[PDB]
């Protein structure tokens, strides 16, 4: 699925050693479908694959 | 969780709170007055009639 009109919003988030930072995302899609995500910066570390 | 505030004394009035704990719903807490009874320490010195 092609992937495009994204818009990432950061709700709320902490810097402590356990995953205390929540984003969402609204998006316009191709068609369903899973594929994964990934941060390649390394200020931040995706919990989710 | 733990949560401090301060409030005006008076015995009808309620308190109304709503805890925050990040990553999580906030609750809301209602506490109300009931009495205020001072008691001193007393002791006897002689009766009369």
């Amino acid at each position: 699925p092609t992937v495009s009109d994204l818009e990432c919003k950061i709700t709320e988030c902490t810097y402590a050693f356990d995953f205390g930072g929540i984003a969402t995302v609204a998006y316009k899609s191709s068609k369903a479908g899973n594929c994964p995500i990934h941060s390649p910066s390394g200020v931040a570390v995706i919990k989710e694959n | 969780y733990e949560h401090t505030a301060v409030m005006p004394n008076k015995v009808g009035i309620p308190y109304k709170a709503l805890v925050e704990r990040p990553g999580y719903a906030p609750v809301h807490l209602q506490i109300q007055l009931v009495n205020t009874r001072i008691i001193p320490s007393t002791n006897l010195e002689y009766i009369t009639c």
